[PDB]
């Protein structure tokens, strides 16, 4: 009977990995020896080395059927131990806690409240979808003590049951009903719980939930003015965890109706000025009643000192409170959007923050604050954040701003200039997703196309390592071949286009190293469109699709195939099949 | 002795090669 | 051409670092760990790091990690080759390879740095050499190191001239699941401690293919070792001439020559495997070992290992020749055996349960090996013919030498 | 603390002097910053103690770089010990004077470099060199004005056969780092002279005397054939960078060597045990082996035709070591160890490395892509991997089978069957387009291959750019194929990827097939439905100037990474 | 609730973990490294706040182990930390002048209180005296 | 050391 203590000790003392590994090994057999041998004296001691070793990295595939059977054993000792280890090691897709469900249901009732509150914790915290289901009428029968320390265990129960079974919340509906008078916090909190959890799961509840809300502003009322308490009374906060109860209730009650707010109006105000933010907990009550407060119909008086409250906060050094206020205000973005233009100035001086959360947050709320008249203002500023940005923040940057462009450009042609320099700029950082985002944009535009075919031809020469910026440009060469090159059919003055560079960079692109099959097979579709698009290089993109027909890629080669077969027998029909793809959003 | 085999005399060269 | 070579520990702190070229910054070695733990982490990790445009290699040492920073395009074989005699005169000096001499014998270890390799270029690689101008516990560099002879110290004055030499026979077989050997190869293995008054030169003489042939006598049992390798004092100018071996022996154990060359005969033990494991009730290890090496000879030590499951337990051995245990941490059954004389049968019976619930993942199936060491035994058939030991001064020498066989990659495939 | 270390280094006691200069070496390891008390031990430099002149010029040398400026004081003291009668002494002031990275100190020490030049020592002499090379590198003009060149030049043809090594290495190292104009290069004198005194050189030695022999070009056969018969006796030294470097200037020989002739067949035949014997080397050592193989397999590889079982991957061989050995199999495989091939690909397969056995896979798919002799033996190896039961083993083996079937499909239908049903359920992109592609062009002996790419067409618009191609690709051959039983099911490709299809490449692919569909059903089948050519696969040979260039960069950091020289340096 | 609270020291040793959410041994290990590489390569300017996941990793650690919680986006990110400051004064209070040693020998003891506090993820205990008094009379059970 | 310290040092 190894010590869970001697065991660690042994640990501590080994140094190599490989050592700890061996050692390991060795107690990992000598647990399963004693196991197979059907020990049951030290079965306390293999228990805790098996936990310690499966939370130090171990396998415990082996020590599964030891946890069932100390579950169903009778020692105090020896159940918690089988508790412990079917709430780690036992989990829904595990499978081993089938057989858990009669021990539980014996457990369900036994007479020791430590048996019946270590099993209700452990069908919380292991919640199957099965489970719930032969262990639902358990629960509820238990919602309806009178047991206070069992009341917030009934209360997790059942709120843990409707989050695994949201179709079994209406056997729940009765059993909380008249359960707001409950003297102890725990039990208060936890119906609380429980109610916000069916109003959240089901809007059928939210009527009948309405109802106590003078009962909980009257609750709220009460422990404002017990200010004084020494149970639960931390920082100079008491029930700091039943006040953001309240709160996130009165948030979620009546968001949408005018009683439920006009009732809490009262409350969420005397709250707003009664409660003092020096602590943490007095902080994070703040920032609870002004979510609360934007989220729900509140007055015009309301918004405002919530607005000055997350103004406040967002001058704090500290990093919690800076992120906090960013997240309040890009909650309260569409809300008071109006009132959120104030602090356009900290929302820039956030994307420079040393924070990494911080810098997150201002270039969110900078994203969602994009309006169609600071767009324009506001892309330069996106353009610099995303030329000294982080390299994990320059992709996301990067498509902040194309979602910028496309859902509130100023203009096409600004768009276009935007769209292009992201590209540019963006390099390996723009989304491939993107890519076909771009495409469309550039088909639907058809008001803009010279100066675009122009600006992709020059950007094209220039580099085509840029997967998603290399797609574009031979997705619009191929789609305006007519309009990027004027009288390119024989030799003319020096221009910028003529008619031959074009099948060369495109050529180097399909045998360029950098190619993923992706861009090759965009420029191959580009080159047979050339074909009937462009007039001036003719007889010659044959030779190299007949050529190209032979790829290593099936799909490349099939593709290549294809290409000569309707150059070699289809060339009058060529321009049959050429016609312009239809746009569409 | 010693285990792994006993050591044993050398001789100088092969006195039937001259 | 490593900038630096450092020495680092296992928790990544450098142990000591000296600096050869400065081409390389010594912060780099920082960086070194993380791209390790990526590495590991991955697959990727190579012994041979990469810094951006500085390479770091490293070598796996006892408790450290011999990292030896490099930024141009250096011979990494020469660097690999400085590191080895680097570790090899570190073992001769320090019996200990850990952090225990690491931190003891710096104010000796700096010197020895310094005075091994100038600019990235070695120039001191003899341990004998090194020890007798640098000690832990200084005089004119030696005349040796700038002598042509560097590998046999003048002067050396003994009571007796005795050498004590080794045939140590190493018989590596790679028999597949199916049965057959693919790899059967034997390599030799000539390590003499020469222990004598003066430099006298060896005159190493044996019972070779090539030599008999050449000579004529290439009728009789002669060894034809594919690959020989000489010492560092064997001449290869006699060697490519006419097969003549003659160098001045080393002050101490040295490995003259090492033979090298395909086995075609049976092997020396025949084990055959039987795995009756049942589906998560029991196992079963039919394990069957058959002597195939001559009667006179016997195998000592000889531990035949089997891996056995790695979540088996409760098992029992039902053997008749040798004592099994099961070791818990290498997760097999070595078959140990004392002494096995040639054309021993030994049969042993595995019974072994298993736990009800399933393995996660699959654990492979690694190859028995087995750890039999015959002594006295001549398998190749190589006979040492004589030993010219010349001196100037002239004396009579004793040469000694033993034929040991051991195993060496005699792995089988499981099936 | 470092009060009383200062305290105690300016006393006058030599046990205190001691102590201190060992508390400040331990704290300089263990990582404090001693460079402030720099100034401190500039006065307690002139110690009649050989330790403490070691220390002293050790915390110089690390001081030098951070106190420059307080590194003026020692000038003085460097030029005392390089006239020291103890040859260590001399030996240790010479490497201290070059180790010390300083403008203004190396200008100071040219004339002891000069008096050190002509040291009679060998060690002196070897000190004296790489002092040179150190100035040279720190200070190429430096070392120029000095005329070390010709000093440097001269030491090769002097005795001290490691002090000429050293010399020779010092002047290739100012050469290899010079612009090539005025270069070292030795008449056949010199080389026969290097050879000479190759035998007598010490191990470090030998690899600088096969250095130079790397640079020279030989030019008659007469001369190429001496050079090989003295670098033949190379090979039979327990140095491996001495067998790699004797290896190297072997294969450098061999390009200017006559195959007529039988010098280039003795050392093909010579050369195959140096690389067995090299494949045993340390597992460090190992991979270089690998890489210098690989290299010189494309050079001359009927010198190791016969090297096949060295080949084999142990069981304790590392990550590295196995993928070098595979990679070495695989390009060293041929027909007559096809089986051998084929049993260590199966058993290979067998490993727990997911890395290692997609190598393995790739490895045996390649084999059985180049030689079309094993191609039912690597068929049915594919098979009993695909029923093996593993995902990534599935995966591997439905891959190959596409890869085959685009290169050898001529005999590639009985295997249809056999796919049709094959765990299909499989969500990989690699093993679902190679499906999808062998279904499209191998449906002909599938009866249900309409029914299968019906589970593969729920997700179509949302699976993937390349499989959505694919999928459409396979459609549009079925349809031109057997439109009976794919009439409609062309028509919802179409639609899906015509109209729900926001891809541009796969709208436009989609467009395309719409059009030849609507224009001329029948010739869909000339046009889509053809007849492609031989599939022209990538050669892993290495380009003939490229291959050349890595012969002479023998044991570099290029031949592991596989890159030319001035590709990785920087 | 707290889909993930887990205890973890500064050289990366683990001390304490509890995930309320069910994921595969693999899928855990890989989050668990992640969310400890994350830690260990984060400064203590950086607010303990990381959107991670969409999850509310908040890092916060008093001493030489450091402690991190994943909750959901639907509640204010002051409530962790006062939740996590409370269990460490309950955890203090129930052993004394709690050290890193002791952590590891008192796992269970750890578990047992952390089970007794929050249950799946979700605030259990809201007093301080009255989970301290419960936790001892059930050890006091035997 | 720095394990032997306590966690909110009280």
């Amino acid at each position: 009977p190894i010590r869970l203590r001697e065991l660690i000790r042994t640990i501590r003392t080994a140094r190599t990995q490989a050592e700890e590994r061996e050692m390991i090994q060795k107690e990992c057999a000598a647990i399963r020896s004693s196991f197979r041998e059907e020990d049951n004296t030290y079965r306390c001691r293999n228990v805790a080395k098996l936990l310690y070793m499966h939370m130090l990295g171990y396998p415990a595939h082996f020590g599964q059927l030891e946890c069932l059977k100390l579950i169903a054993s009778q020692k105090f000792t020896d159940k918690r131990i089988g508790y412990l280890g079917a709430m780690l090691l036992l989990d829904e897709r595990q499978d081993v806690h089938l057989l858990m469900t009669n021990c539980i249901k014996n457990d369900l009732n036994h007479s020791t409240q430590f048996v019946q509150g270590l099993a209700l914790c452990t069908l919380g915290c292991m919640g199957s979808s099965e489970m719930c289901r032969d262990l639902a009428g358990e629960v509820e029968k238990l919602l309806k003590t009178s047991n206070s320390y069992l009341r917030k265990k009934a209360a997790l129960c059942a709120v843990h049951v409707i989050r695994k079974v949201p179709e079994l919340m209406e056997m729940f509906l009765p059993a909380t009903k008249n359960l707001l008078n409950e003297k102890n916090h725990g039990v208060l909190h936890t119906s609380v719980v429980l109610l916000t959890e069916m109003c959240e799961r089901s809007p059928d509840m939210l009527a009948h939930f309405r109802k106590l809300v003078p009962q909980l502003v009257r609750i709220l009322k009460n422990l404002i003015m017990s200010g004084y308490s020494p149970e639960h009374d931390v920082s100079g906060i008491s029930d700091p965890f039943l006040q953001v109860r309240i709160l996130r209730l009165l948030r979620i009650l009546g968001r949408n109706d005018d009683d439920s707010s006009e009732a809490m109006n009262d409350i969420l105000a005397q709250v707003a000025t009664n409660t003092e933010t020096s602590k943490n907990v007095g902080n994070a009550i703040l920032y609870e009643t002004v979510l609360t407060i934007m989220d729900i119909k509140s007055e015009s008086g309301l918004r405002v000192l919530a607005i000055n409250i997350l103004g406040r906060f967002l001058l704090n050094n500290d990093k919690n409170i800076r992120y906090v206020a960013l997240t309040s205000l890009l909650k309260t973005v569409q809300t008071d959007h109006n009132a959120v233009q104030r602090h356009r100035s900290t929302i820039v001086d956030c994307l420079k923050d040393l924070d990494v959360s911080i810098k997150r947050r201002a270039m969110e709320l900078s994203f969602a604050l994009v309006n169609g008249n600071n767009i324009r203002g506001m892309m330069k500023e996106l353009l610099y954040f995303l030329d000294s940005c982080e390299p994990e923040f320059k992709a996301d940057c990067a498509s902040g701003i194309f979602l910028a462009a496309e859902k509130y450009a100023p203009s096409k042609r600004w768009h276009i200039d935007t769209i292009m320099r992201v590209l540019t700029t963006a390099g390996s950082y723009v989304r491939d997703d993107a890519v076909p985002n771009l495409i469309q944009l550039i088909t639907n535009s058809v008001e803009m196309h010279a100066y675009t075919v122009q600006r992709l031809y020059k950007a094209i020469l220039g580099d085509y390592s840029q997967q998603p910026l290399v797609q574009v440009a031979a997705w619009c060469i191929g789609e305006y071949g007519d309009l990027l090159v004027s009288g390119q059919c024989e030799e003319e003055e020096p221009i910028q286009v003529t008619e031959d560079e074009v099948l060369d960079i495109l050529e180097s692109v399909l045998i360029s190293n950098m190619s993923t099959s992706v861009t090759r097979g965009y420029a191959l579709t580009a080159i047979m469109k050339l074909s009937t698009r462009f007039t001036c290089t003719v007889n010659r993109i044959k030779k190299v699709v007949s050529i190209y027909g032979s790829s290593i890629d099936v799909e490349l080669q099939q593709r290549a195939v294809e290409y000569n077969a309707l150059f070699k027998k289809y060339d009058h029909m060529r321009s049959a099949l050429l016609e312009r793809m239809p746009v569409m959003e | 002795d010693r285990k792994g085999g006993s050591y044993s005399q050398a001789a100088g060269s092969d006195s039937a090669q001259s | 051409s490593a900038s630096a070579v450092y020495v680092l520990d296992l928790k990544g702190k450098v142990l000591i670092c000296r600096n050869y070229r400065g081409d390389v910054d010594m912060s780099e070695v920082e960086h070194f760990m993380p791209i390790l733990m990526e590495k590991e982490e991955e697959g990727m990790l190579s012994p041979i790091l990469a810094h951006g445009g500085v390479r770091f290699m490293w070598i796996k040492h006892n408790n450290l990690y011999l990292v030896a920073t490099s930024k141009k395009n250096a011979c990494v074989s020469l660097v690999f080759s400085f590191l080895y005699k680097v570790v090899q005169v570190f073992s001769e000096y320090f019996k200990e390879l850990e952090e225990e001499s690491i931190r003891d014998n710096f104010v000796i270890i700096y010197e020895l740095l310094d005075e091994l390799m100038d600019f990235g270029y070695p120039q001191t690689t003899d341990s004998k050499i090194l020890q007798e101008y640098i000690t832990q516990e200084a005089p004119r560099p030696p005349a040796t190191v700038t002598n042509a002879v560097s590998w046999r110290s003048e002067g050396i004055k003994y009571r007796k001239n005795e050498v004590f030499l080794d045939v140590i026979e190493a018989v590596n077989l790679l028999v597949s699941a199916n049965g057959n050997v693919l790899r059967s190869e034997i390599v030799g293995s000539i390590k003499m401690r020469v222990f004598l008054s003066g430099m006298p030169e060896l005159r190493l003489g044996l019972n070779d293919k090539v030599l008999f042939d050449n000579t004529g006598r290439g009728k009789s049992k002669s060894v034809e070792l594919e690959d020989v390798k000489f010492h560092q004092c064997v001449r290869l100018s006699r060697f490519e001439n006419d097969r003549t071996i003659s160098f001045i022996p080393p002050d101490g154990e040295f490995e003259l020559m090492s033979y090298r060359l395909n086995t075609h005969v049976k092997p020396l033990i025949w084990i055959e495997s039987v795995i009756e494991k049942h589906s998560h009730s029991r196992i079963e290890y039919m394990v069957k070992a058959k002597s195939q090496f001559k009667r006179r000879s016997t195998a000592n030590n000889v531990e035949i290992h089997i891996p056995v499951p790695n979540d088996a337990d409760s098992p029992k051995f039902k053997t008749t020749v040798g004592s099994v245990k099961w070791v818990p941490e290498n997760s097999e059954i070595v078959w140990s055996v004392k002494s096995f004389p040639g054309g021993k049968e030994y049969l042993m019976r595995a019974h072994f349960g298993l736990p009800s619930v399933e393995a996660e993942d699959k654990e492979g199936k690694p190859p028995i090996s087995v750890k039999f060491e015959i002594p006295y035994f001549t398998t190749s058939g190589i006979q040492v013919r004589y030993l010219k030991i010349i001196e100037k001064s002239g004396y009579q020498a004793l040469p000694w030498v033993r034929y040991i066989t051991q195993n060496g990659d005699y792995q089988l495939r499981t099936q | 603390e470092i009060f009383e270390l200062k305290a105690e280094l300016n006393s006058d006691k030599k046990e205190k002097k001691k102590e201190a200069v060992k508390k400040v070496i331990a704290s300089m390891t263990v990582g404090k910053d001693v460079s402030a008390l720099f100034p401190d031990v500039v006065n307690c430099m002139q110690t009649d103690n050989l330790e403490l002149k070691k220390l002293v010029y050790l915390y110089l040398m690390n001081y030098a770089k951070s106190q420059p400026d307080m590194a003026i004081m020692a000038v003085n003291t460097f030029v005392k010990d390089c006239e020291d009668p103890n040859p260590l002494i001399r030996a240790l002031a010479v490497r201290t004077m070059g180790c010390i990275r300083v403008d203004k100190i190396t200008e100071y020490l040219c004339e002891p470099l000069r008096k050190c030049l002509k040291d009679e020592d060998p060690y002196v002499r070897k000190t004296a060199a790489v002092c040179v090379a150190k100035l040279h590198d720190i200070n190429a003009q430096l070392v120029e004005d000095q005329g070390f060149l010709d000093t440097l030049k001269d030491l090769i043809s002097d005795s001290n056969p490691m002090v000429v090594a050293n010399a020779v290495a010092a002047l290739s190292e100012i050469a290899e780092s010079h612009p090539s104009s005025n270069l070292l290069d030795l008449n056949p004198q010199s080389i026969n002279k290097l050879l000479t005194a190759l035998n007598e050189c010490t191990e470090w030695g030998q690899i600088f005397i096969l250095d130079c022999l790397a640079n020279y070009m030989p030019k008659d056969d007469r001369e190429a054939q001496s050079i090989c018969e003295r670098v033949t006796p190379r090979l039979s030294h327990a140095n491996s960078a001495v067998v790699l470097s004797a290896v190297k200037v072997l294969m450098k020989f061999m390009e200017m060597l006559s195959k007529d002739l039988d010098y280039y067949g003795t050392l093909l035949k010579k050369l195959a045990p140096p690389l067995v014997t090299l494949l045993s080397a340390e597992p460090e050592l190992q991979y270089v082996a690998l890489r210098n193989i690989n290299l010189i397999v494309q050079k001359r590889p009927e010198i190791l035709k016969h090297e096949m079982k060295v080949f084999f991957v142990k069981y304790n061989d590392p990550i590295y070591v196995k993928l070098e050995k595979l990679d070495i199999m695989i390009r060293l495989a041929s027909q007559a160890n096809i089986a051998q091939v084929l049993a260590e690909l199966r058993e290979y397969a067998t490993e727990v490395d997911v890395d290692f056995v997609r190598k393995a896979v790739r490895a045996i798919g390649r084999c059985a892509i180049k030689v079309e002799q094993s191609a039912e033996r690597c068929v049915s190896t594919l098979l009993d991997l695909i029923q093996t039961k593993v995902n990534y083993v599935v995966q591997e083996a439905i891959v190959v089978i596409k890869d085959i079937f685009r290169k050898y499909p001529n005999k590639y239908e009985s295997v249809i069957a056999t796919l049709c049903e094959n765990l299909d359920s499989l969500d990989e992109p690699e093993a679902r387009a190679a499906m999808i592609w062998i279904v499209g062009e191998y449906a002909e002996r599938i009866d249900n291959a309409d029914e299968l790419l019906e589970s593969f067409l729920e997700g179509f618009h949302d699976k993937s750019t390349q499989v959505q191609l694919q999928l459409l690709t396979a459609i549009v051959k079925l349809f031109l194929k057997k439109p009976t039983e794919t009439q409609e099911l062309v028509q919802q490709v179409l639609s899906l990827a015509t109209q729900d299809s926001d891809n541009p490449d796969l709208r436009d692919r989609g467009y395309i097939y719409w059009r030849l569909l609507s224009t001329d059903p029948v010739a869909a089948k000339e046009v889509v439905l053809a007849e492609k050519p031989l599939i022209s696969e990538e050669t892993d040979l290495i380009e003939p100037t490229l291959l050349d260039e890595l012969i002479c960069y023998i044991g570099t950091l290029a031949s592991v990474y596989h890159k030319p020289p001035s590709a990785f340096v920087e | 609730m707290i889909h993930f609270i887990l205890l973890f020291s500064r050289q990366g040793k683990l001390r304490l973990q509890k995930w309320y959410i069910t994921l595969p041994d693999k899928e855990r290990k890989k989050i668990t490294r992640e969310i400890v590489q994350i830690i260990l390569s984060r400064g203590h300017r950086t607010s303990s706040f990381v959107d991670w996941k969409e999850l509310k990793l908040v890092y916060k650690r008093y001493a030489s182990l450091y402690f991190c919680c994943a909750i959901e986006n639907q509640d204010n990110e002051l409530l962790t930390l006062e939740i996590v400051h409370r269990y460490v004064e309950l955890l203090d209070k129930y052993f004394g002048n709690v050290c890193e040693l002791d952590i590891i020998f008192n796992f269970e003891k750890a578990y047992f209180i952390l089970d007794e506090f929050i249950i799946g993820g979700e605030i259990q205990e809201t007093s301080k005296k009255i989970a301290v008094k419960a936790i001892e009379d059930s050890d006091m059970l035997q | 050391k720095g394990e032997n310290t306590s966690l909110l040092h009280p």
